[PDB]
């Protein structure tokens, strides 16, 4: 498996538009693109409101925040048995592939993943806040 | 009949009967011993 | 960004990963539990702090914990 | 993606907006403020003159109403000045720049005060 | 061989557990050397609605 | 000598109610939107 | 008398209050005929009112300047001056009934915790069991002391859940 | 075109006091009995939410009509 490359030419689902879509943040900060392959034309629900028709084959939609792309991913995966992926697109044209991060969806354990933010103790074994006082900022005993 | 008497043993029904009885006892005492403020 | 930590009481049931609406968590190989897998929090810059993961965790007390931290556009969930 | 309506996308509407000094690029920012200042300064005297605390006084009403409108123009000019200071700290239209907005604010003050004065002349 | 017998009663000693100082019934004890092999089931559910949890060998003591 | 002039309220009340608050708000507004290096 | 109060039987305000209350009823009684039902109801109220003021004075209640009975709560003053029936005796009447209710409920709770499904006996009452316990609760003061002396009333600290400290 | 006509089912539900003595029978979640006091409140909040007890539209309609 290798990181896919976004194709901006991909056609988008049939949709008449709405007032729930992108704002000035997309022009200045970042936006998100989700793509998937559809087996047939089918009506699905937009996370921004309304019904859209996915074209047979490649599809492409743009969203304002990451949660919107993953919300549609959950719908497509569970209700239609599809395998979408999405990216983060910066105003200068840079594209950052996001999901699934390593080609395998996170709920399925995969080799080569390195644990992060794992504490080798129980919650009840955290130290008292007095022991981390005056550490340079506000920090919980769970941060050590 | 077993099931019906089981229904009558549910909390709301028992509470209704018990409080109806308790209220009746308190009302009837005040009917025959009106305006009690002290014990003599 | 919020702070998400996984503790060694995890049973590797995967329910926190399935419940995360932001894809913050994932399952990695482990040897400390029967399932031989542990939850991980590699992408905490995207955590919004909803705590759906904590709601999904079966262990007592929790094995995944969210500590709300500094607020950015991502953590605040803004689309503008 | 976006919802297009006759109000949002119409030929008559679009042409009218482009003619307004706010959207008329290629014009010096100071001139933009003066034209915008004159329009707003003239109308502002109306409500103060007809509904102020001295409205019923025969001749003082015109002076007080226009004089109060002039004070509101000064406050508005100060609001423009600080807005430019905050918004522009670090492009095609010179108006949206630190130097351009300052000139635009200055024009609004001169135009606004003149508009108030012109309104007073019309009354008397 | 390791841990209490299946079906026996144990007392929970984990302070942050909902069932601390309460009694549960042993379901099974993993022999694979996991951190928390003892599985205990309780009559009363915790605030999350769960009635079973895993504990270490030293976090359970025979009831009574 | 301590007695202020009879006209002091006419000046100080507008000064502390309209003028100084206006300067304080303007000064604070620019300060809270200023961008650090 | 106690705390500057005076007996209601000797209080002018107390006597005046009764006249006003009866006077109010008498005014209403004028507009009705002698045998009509409203007249019978009003006169019955008047008889109850006169009995009430007669009984309270007979009981020896102390009246304030307002002419209203005032109760005495200190056991020493109440027992010294014959006011024990105002607060002191009613005190032990309540505590007997209240403990009766509490003790009977506690017995039922303990009895059903040995059943297969204790929670089912709390929403569907075991009326035969509840009835038996209700009758036996008349001796709760004796039963409660014996449990206190036997060390069975209270549970041991090692069996009570607490939060971390 | 479907003819407009009367159409019923004979004896769909037996008349019995058995379910009166089984609180929460109507719901799959609550029929197992209480473990906490929240069960008691849930019993009453869900009592008339017919469509949350089943997906059959016919079953819902009959309950509405007799209610
Ligand atoms: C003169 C008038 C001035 C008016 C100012 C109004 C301010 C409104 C905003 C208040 C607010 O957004 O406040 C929010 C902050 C939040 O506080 C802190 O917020 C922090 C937020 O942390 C986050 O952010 C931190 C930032 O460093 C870190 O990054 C950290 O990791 C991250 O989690 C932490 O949670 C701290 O524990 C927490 O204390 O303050 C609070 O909530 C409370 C702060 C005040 C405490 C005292 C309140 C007493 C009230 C008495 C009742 C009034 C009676 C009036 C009577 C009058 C009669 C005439
Ligand atoms: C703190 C709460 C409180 C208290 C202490 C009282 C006390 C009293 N109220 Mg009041 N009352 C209250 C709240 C309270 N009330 C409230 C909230 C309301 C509004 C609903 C009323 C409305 C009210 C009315 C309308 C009347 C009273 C009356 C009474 C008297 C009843 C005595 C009686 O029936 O003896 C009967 C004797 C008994 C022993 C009762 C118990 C019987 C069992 C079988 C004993 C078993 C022992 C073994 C008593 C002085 C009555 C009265 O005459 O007051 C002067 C009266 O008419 N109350
Ligand atoms: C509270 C609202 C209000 C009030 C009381 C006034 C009062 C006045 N306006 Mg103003 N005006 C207002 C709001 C108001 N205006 C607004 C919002 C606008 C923009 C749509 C205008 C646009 C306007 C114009 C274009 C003119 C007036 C004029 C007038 C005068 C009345 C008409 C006349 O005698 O000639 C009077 C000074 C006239 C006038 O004499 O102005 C000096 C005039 O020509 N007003
Ligand atoms: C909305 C509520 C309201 C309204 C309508 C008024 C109205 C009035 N107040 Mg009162 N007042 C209010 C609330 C209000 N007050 C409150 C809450 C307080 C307590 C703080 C006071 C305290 C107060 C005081 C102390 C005084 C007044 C006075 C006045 C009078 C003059 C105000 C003035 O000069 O305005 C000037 C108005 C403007 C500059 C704004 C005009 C807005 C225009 C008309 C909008 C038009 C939009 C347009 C349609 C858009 C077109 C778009 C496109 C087609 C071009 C006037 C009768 C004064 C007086 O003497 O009264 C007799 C006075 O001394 N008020
Ligand atoms: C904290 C104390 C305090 C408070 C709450 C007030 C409150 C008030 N003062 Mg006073 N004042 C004070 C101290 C204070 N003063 C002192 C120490 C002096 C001597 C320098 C004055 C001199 C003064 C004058 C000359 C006037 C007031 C006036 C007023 C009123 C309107 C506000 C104003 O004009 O402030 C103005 C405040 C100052 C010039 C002094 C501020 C000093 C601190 C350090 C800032 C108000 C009742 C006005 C009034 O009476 O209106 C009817 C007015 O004309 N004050
Ligand atoms: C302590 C604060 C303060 C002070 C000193 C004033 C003072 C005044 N208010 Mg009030 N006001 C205040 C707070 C204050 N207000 C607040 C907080 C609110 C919001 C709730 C209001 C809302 C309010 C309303 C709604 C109205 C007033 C009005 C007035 C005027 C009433 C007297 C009159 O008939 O004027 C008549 C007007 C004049 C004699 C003109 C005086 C000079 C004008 C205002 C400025 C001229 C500036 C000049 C051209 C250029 C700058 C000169 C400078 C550098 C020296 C007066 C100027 C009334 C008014 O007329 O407002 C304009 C009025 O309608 N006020
Ligand atoms: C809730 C607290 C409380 C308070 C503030 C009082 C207050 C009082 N009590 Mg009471 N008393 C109480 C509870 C209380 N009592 C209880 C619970 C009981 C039952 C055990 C009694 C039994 C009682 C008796 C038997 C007598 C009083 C008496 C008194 C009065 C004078 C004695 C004295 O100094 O008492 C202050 C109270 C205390 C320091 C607390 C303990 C009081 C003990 C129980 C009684 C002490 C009596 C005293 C030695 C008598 C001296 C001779 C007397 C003629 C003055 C005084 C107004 C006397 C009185 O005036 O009777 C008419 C009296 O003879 N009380
Ligand atoms: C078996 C019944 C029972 C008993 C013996 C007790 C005993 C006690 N309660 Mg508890 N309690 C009960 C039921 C009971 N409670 C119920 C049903 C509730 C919910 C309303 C509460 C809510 C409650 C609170 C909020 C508090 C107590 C407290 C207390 C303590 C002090 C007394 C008090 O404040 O009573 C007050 C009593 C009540 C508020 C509710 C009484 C309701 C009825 C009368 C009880 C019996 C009803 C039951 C259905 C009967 C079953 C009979 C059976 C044959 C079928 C004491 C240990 C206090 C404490 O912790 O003190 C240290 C305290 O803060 N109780
Ligand atoms: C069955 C037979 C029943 C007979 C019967 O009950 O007769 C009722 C009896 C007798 O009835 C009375 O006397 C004659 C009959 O014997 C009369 O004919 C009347 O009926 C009546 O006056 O009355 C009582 O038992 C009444 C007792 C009232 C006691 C009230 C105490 C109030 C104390 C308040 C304390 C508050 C504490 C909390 C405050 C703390 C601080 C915040
Ligand atoms: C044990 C039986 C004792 C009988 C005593 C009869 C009364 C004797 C005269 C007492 C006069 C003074 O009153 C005294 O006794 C009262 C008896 O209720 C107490 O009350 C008073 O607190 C006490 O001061
Ligand atoms: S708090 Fe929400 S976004 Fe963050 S890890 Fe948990 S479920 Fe995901
Ligand atoms: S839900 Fe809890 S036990 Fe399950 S994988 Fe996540 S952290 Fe571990």
């Amino acid at each position: 498996w290798t990181v896919p490359t976004l194709n901006p030419d991909t056609p988008s689902p049939i949709f008449g538009g709405s007032t729930g879509g992108l704002l000035r943040k997309a022009q200045t900060e970042e936006f998100y693109v989700i793509t998937w392959e559809a087996k047939k034309e089918q009506i699905f629900e937009m996370p921004t409101g309304g019904a859209a028709i996915m074209r047979q084959g490649p599809n492409l939609l743009k969203f304002g925040k990451k949660e919107q792309c993953l919300a549609l991913t959950t719908q497509l995966r569970n209700k239609f048995k599809l395998t979408p992926c999405f990216y983060r697109v910066f105003p200068d044209g840079k594209v950052q592939y996001l999901h699934p991060a390593d080609g395998v969806y996170p709920e399925k354990v995969n080799a080569g993943r390195v644990g992060a933010n794992q504490n080798m103790r129980r919650i009840g074994q955290n130290v008292n806040p007095i022991k981390v006082k005056f550490s340079g900022r506000m920090m919980s005993p769970a941060e050590i | 009949m077993k099931d019906f008497t089981t229904y009558l043993s549910t909390a709301p029904v028992i509470a209704t009967i018990w409080f109806t009885f308790t209220a009746g006892l308190l009302i009837e005492i005040n009917r025959y011993f009106p305006d009690p403020l002290v014990f003599s | 960004a919020h702070i998400v930590k996984i503790y060694d009481t995890c049973i590797g049931c995967t329910q926190c990963v399935r419940a995360c609406p932001l894809d913050v968590l994932e399952m990695v190989p482990w040897d400390g539990c029967k399932a031989s897998q542990m939850a991980s929090a590699p992408r905490t810059e995207d955590c919004v702090g909803c705590k759906r993961c904590e709601t999904a965790c079966p262990t007592d007390f929790l094995s995944v914990r969210v500590y709300l931290g500094s607020e950015s556009t991502r953590s605040m969930g803004l689309s503008y | 993606g976006m919802l297009e309506t006759p109000v949002t996308s119409a030929p008559i509407v679009a042409t009218y907006l482009s003619n307004l000094p706010a959207y008329r690029t290629g014009v010096a920012p100071v001139l933009r403020g003066v034209e915008i200042g004159l329009a707003h300064g003239f109308l502002l005297a109306g409500p103060f003159i007809k509904l102020g605390p001295l409205r019923n006084v025969p001749e003082t009403a015109e002076i007080a109403g226009s004089l109060s409108a002039a004070g509101l123009v000064l406050i508005l000019a100060l609001c423009l000045s600080i807005y430019g200071s905050a918004q522009f700290q670090s492009a095609r239209d010179p108006l949206f720049s630190a130097d351009g907005w300052s000139e635009f604010a200055a024009g609004f003050l001169v135009g606004g005060e003149a508009g108030v004065a012109w309104a007073y002349v019309c009354t008397q | 061989e390791v841990g209490p017998k299946r079906g026996s009663l144990v007392k929970i000693l984990r302070p942050e557990s909902y069932w601390f100082n309460q009694v549960g019934k042993v379901v099974s004890v993993d022999q694979s050397g996991v951190r928390y092999p003892v599985v205990v089931r309780f009559e009363n559910q915790n605030y999350a609605g769960v009635t079973t949890n895993n504990y270490a060998l030293d976090e359970v003591v025979a009831a009574k | 000598p301590f007695v202020p002039p009879s006209w002091a309220p006419s000046v100080f009340v507008p000064l502390t109610g309209l003028v100084l608050p206006a300067i304080a708000m303007a000064t604070l507004f620019v300060y809270i939107e200023k961008e650090a290096p | 008398d106690i705390a500057g109060l005076t007996p209601c039987s000797e209080s002018k305000a107390y006597a005046k209050l009764e006249k006003k209350e009866l006077k109010t009823l008498e005014k209403r009684l004028k507009q009705y005929e002698a045998d009509s039902a409203p007249a019978v109801a009003l006169k019955a109220t008047m008889e109850r009112t006169k009995a009430r003021f007669a009984n309270y004075a007979k009981a020896g209640l102390l009246c304030g300047n307002d002419g209203l009975p005032h109760l005495i709560a200190d056991p020493g003053l109440a027992l010294k001056y014959g006011h024990a029936g105002e607060v002191f005796i009613p005190t032990f009447g309540f505590l007997y009934v209240a403990g009766y209710i509490g003790y009977v409920g506690r017995q039922y709770l303990i009895a059903v915790k040995g059943e297969a499904k204790p929670t089912d006996k709390e929403i569907i009452i075991d009326v035969p069991l509840a009835t038996k316990l209700a009758w036996q609760g008349a001796g709760w003061p004796l039963a409660a002391v014996q449990e206190l002396q036997r060390g069975t009333l209270l549970e041991k600290e090692e069996n009570i859940t607490v939060s971390p400290r | 075109a479907k003819k407009v006509k009367i159409a019923v089912d004979r004896n769909p539900v037996e008349t019995s006091f058995e379910k009166w003595a089984k609180p929460g029978h109507f719901s799959r979640t609550l029929s197992k009995g209480p473990n906490t006091t929240t069960w008691i409140w849930n019993l009453h909040a869900d009592a008339h939410d017919f469509d949350s007890h089943t997906s059959d539209l016919e079953e819902i309609s009959r309950k509405v009509f007799s209610a």
